[PDB]
């Protein structure tokens, strides 16, 4: 039925070398069953939190992926998901 | 997940038994007590739900304890009627969604009490055949060889006046058969009449 | 206004293979976890048990065991019953709200039936199996006085006993902080505005415009992101007592 | 309010065989039993209603149809020895409380067997009272006797004079094989009535036993020379002595 909208920010201003944290917000999406990742330099970062699966009005499903880091430079990160409604994984880059 | 005790007991005409029924169903709902005659189907004699503790249908009484998950069947003054198998079965839906476990049921055997016993063998002619009749219950007639056929006890009520009797029937196609040989195998009572 | 709002997710494979995971909301905080590996509802907050007693709240705890499996296995009788194929989903949304009740329950993210009054009722653009499948939930006498029950007793008693137990929580005020930055170009431009880590959740940013979604951190506060094609970016909120946080370009 | 025809039912191995079930009430919720003697009862099929048709706690290679709320027709592709059985149907609906109970169907007795020549009627004769047990008892015993049936399928009445009686009749709870080696073998069956020793001595009463044969019916094959052992009575009686 429903297809994901991702949308990647962070809890502070990211300043270069000071601590923040990381967030992935997938959502409206249906049926349940899907895969996220957070990506770091294009591997994914195997130590995330997430929150509890839950729905809004309209019975679509939403999910919050995040995890502590530190801004570099060099550093690129971004967030993977593959939902059945995809040809392939669609992947959103976080813009610095 | 539906046990019932005993697997089978036998009981003399005019006294009182208990049947039991066990279950680990859950969740629970309600629990059926059925009785079955030889070659009929099953008959509803009471169902029960877990916020009652008692239901009497005729001379049957049923109880529920719900807590202990066992339900009590009470045949009050029995008679030879009360002759089947007993069931009882457990569903665990309050509705056609549910899963019904049935017990493996309880036979129930009702022997007259026979108070004044007069054992004889006589022997009835063609329209030859020995018969074994006026015993107690406490007698027991075993079969036999091809050639010789002996038939169960079984019982017959004369109620216009009053009285009951066990019976058994032999016969042979041998042409040299008799009522003095015929219940050799049975233990016969030593004041049996020729 | 705080309604309590409880979520069910009961997801199907095959026969053999099915979760049910729950939550509870009051407001926007979330008070309560249930997961498929626990035989137990988890409380968040040192508040979230609110005026019950142990043995009153334990009761219920033994309510919802005892109904996540007998769920489960209602939905793959119906499964047979009804010819439906797997995989399957189902949702469901139960609740109230101090000033009314609700349960509504949806198959593949739509709406089929729901409880109203003493029983269960079909929803207005719903299928005709559906029919099967109210007919016989409408059997289960002790089921449906145990949902009114629920609802119209057990629910509004609940709700209070958090209200006055959480109204720190409920009544508290954070801050946000603010700033700008510039995304990528349509010579056009794009300004984009950030406004994050505030509580309450109700808000108001405008560019004086493309409001964006309020997007959820992981400690209770929210995040915004309003953007503009090509000035003063201008934020309110409880927390600011009429004083409001504007970021200039 | 629920119906199961035929009652009895022979059939030769290797055959199809449909088992008829009836409701005259609207109940969706239907089942079928097997239960073999003296033993459990085994679900082997049940309905939701018209178009369901599931497998039940047993794996039969029986076949069932719910075309018809009122109809539960039970099917065997081809029947072997093996299915010989008591098979009952029954159903759920709201009764006298708030509650669904269950209603079961009289019931139906399938013999199948390895040929139909094997099917006998019966032979029957009446044996009269003994003079010992008169001049002891004051009571005179009469036993009927029913030999050389196959199958199993009999159901046996005493006749006071015309009126079928109840008291003082004994009948057995089984039939009893002939021949208990072979695997099939005819059978016998003996009932007893007992009346007054003055009853007995009145000559203007007459005594006949009856016997109720279920064999074989008007769409079977027959190839013998003797008559078709179809489902018939047979009687044998007696009058009253000096
Ligand atoms: C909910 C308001 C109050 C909340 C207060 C607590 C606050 C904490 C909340 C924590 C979060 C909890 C997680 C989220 C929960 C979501 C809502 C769940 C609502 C639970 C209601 C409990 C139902 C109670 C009745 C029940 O358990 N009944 C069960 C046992 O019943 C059996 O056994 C009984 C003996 O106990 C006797 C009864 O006669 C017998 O039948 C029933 O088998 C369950 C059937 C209920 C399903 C109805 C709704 C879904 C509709 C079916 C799905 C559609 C199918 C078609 C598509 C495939
Ligand atoms: C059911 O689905 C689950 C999840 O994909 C799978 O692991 C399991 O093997 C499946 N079982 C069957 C019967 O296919
Ligand atoms: C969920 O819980 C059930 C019941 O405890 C369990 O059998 C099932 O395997 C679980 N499903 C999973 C592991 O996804
Ligand atoms: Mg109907």
């Amino acid at each position: 039925q429903r297809t994901p909208k991702i949308q990647v920010y962070s809890r502070h201003p990211a300043e270069n070398g000071k601590s923040n944290f990381l967030n992935c917000y997938v959502s409206g999406f249906h049926p349940s069953d899907i895969e996220v990742d957070l990506l770091k330099n294009g591997e994914r970062i195997e130590k995330v939190e997430h929150s509890d699966l839950s729905f809004s009005k309209d019975w679509s499903f939403y999910l919050l992926y995040y995890t502590e880091f530190t801004p570099t430079e060099k550093d690129e990160y971004a967030c993977r998901v593959n939902h059945v409604t995809l040809s392939q994984p669609k992947i959103v880059k976080w813009d610095r | 997940q539906v046990e019932q005790s005993p697997q089978s007991l036998i009981i003399l005409e005019g006294k009182n038994c208990t049947l039991q029924c066990n279950y680990t169903v859950s969740p629970f709902s309600n629990l059926r007590w059925y009785k079955q005659d030889t070659g009929r189907g099953p008959v509803s004699l009471t169902i029960m739900t877990f916020s009652e503790n008692t239901k009497s249908n005729g001379r049957y009484t049923a109880t529920l304890d719900a807590d202990t998950k066992q339900s009590s069947l009470h045949i009050t003054a029995s008679q030879l009627s009360d002759s089947a198998s007993y069931i009882c079965v457990v569903s665990d839906r309050g509705s056609t969604l549910g899963r019904l476990y049935f017990g493996r049921g309880t036979q129930l055997t009702v022997w007259p009490d026979i108070q004044n016993p007069d054992p004889a063998v006589y022997q009835l002619r063609d329209s030859s055949v020995c018969l074994f009749t006026d015993f107690d219950s406490q007698t027991n007639v075993s079969q036999s060889d091809s050639d010789v056929y002996i038939t169960d006890k079984c019982v017959l009520d004369m109620r216009s006046m009053d009285f009951k009797s066990n019976s058994a029937v032999a016969w042979s196609n041998k042409s040299d058969f008799a009522c003095a040989n015929a219940f050799n195998n049975s233990i016969i009572p030593e004041d049996t009449f020729f | 206004l705080f309604p309590l709002r409880c979520l069910q997710i009961s997801s199907f494979a095959n026969s053999s293979w099915t979760r049910t995971d729950g939550l509870a909301w009051l407001g926007e905080l979330q008070t309560h976890s249930w997961s498929n590996d626990s035989d137990t509802v988890r409380s968040l907050k040192p508040w979230s048990q609110g005026t019950f007693s142990d043995q009153q709240w334990e009761t219920l705890q033994h309510i919802f065991r005892v109904y996540r499996s007998s769920f489960t296995r209602d939905v793959k009788e119906f499964a047979k019953m009804l010819r439906l194929s797997y995989p399957l989903e189902l949702q469901v949304s139960a609740g109230c709200e101090v000033h009314n009740n609700f349960f509504h329950v949806a198959f593949q993210g739509k709406d089929i039936l729901s409880f109203q009054g003493t029983s269960w009722e079909p929803t207005q653009e719903a299928p005709l199996w559906v029919n099967l499948a109210i007919q016989v939930l409408n059997q289960d006498k002790w089921t449906r006085e145990t949902v009114q029950w629920l609802l119209n007793g057990t629910c509004p008693q609940f709700v209070s006993g958090l209200l006055e137990s959480g109204k720190s929580e409920l009544k508290k005020q954070v801050k946000p902080k603010a700033w700008l930055s510039r995304g990528p170009s349509p010579g056009r431009l794009l300004l984009v505005c950030h406004v994050s880590g505030f509580y309450p959740k109700p808000v108001w940013v405008k560019w004086m415009t493309q409001p964006g979604d309020i997007l959820p951190n992981a400690d209770e506060t929210w995040y915004l992101r309003a953007t503009l094609d090509v000035l003063s970016c201008r934020v309110k909120h409880s927390s600011l007592e009429g004083q409001d946080i504007v970021l200039y370009w | 309010d629920i119906y199961q025809t035929p009652r009895y039912l022979v059939i030769g191995t290797g055959k199809k065989i449909t088992l008829e079930c009836s409701q005259t009430m609207g109940h969706d919720k239907m089942y079928w039993y097997q239960q073999d003697p003296g033993m459990e009862l085994h679900l082997i099929h049940y309905s939701y209603g018209v178009n369901s048709t599931e497998k039940g706690d047993l794996s039969s290679e029986s076949t069932v149809s719910r075309i018809r709320t009122e109809h539960f027709p039970l099917t065997l592709e081809s029947a072997r020895p093996s299915h010989t059985s008591q098979y009952l149907c029954a159903s759920s609906g709201l009764r006298d409380r708030g509650l669904y109970e269950q209603y079961f169907g009289p019931g139906t007795r399938l013999t199948v067997t390895e040929d139909l020549k094997n099917v006998f009627p019966p032979e029957v004769a009446v044996f009269e009272p003994s003079e010992a047990e008169i001049s002891h008892t004051q009571k005179a015993t009469l036993v009927c006797l029913a030999t050389g049936f196959y199958p199993d399928h009999v159901e046996l009445s005493w006749w006071v004079n015309g009126k079928e009686v109840h008291s003082g009749v004994c009948t057995d709870p089984q039939p009893l094989k002939e021949q208990p080696a072979l695997n099939d073998s005819r059978y016998a069956l003996s009932s007893r009535l007992r009346v007054s020793a003055t009853f007995w001595q009145n000559p203007r009463n007459h005594f006949r036993c009856q016997v109720q044969f279920y064999g074989l019916s008007e769409n079977d094959e027959w190839t013998q020379d003797r008559a078709k052992p179809v489902t018939q009575i047979v009687s044998a009686e007696a009058w009253g002595r000096a």
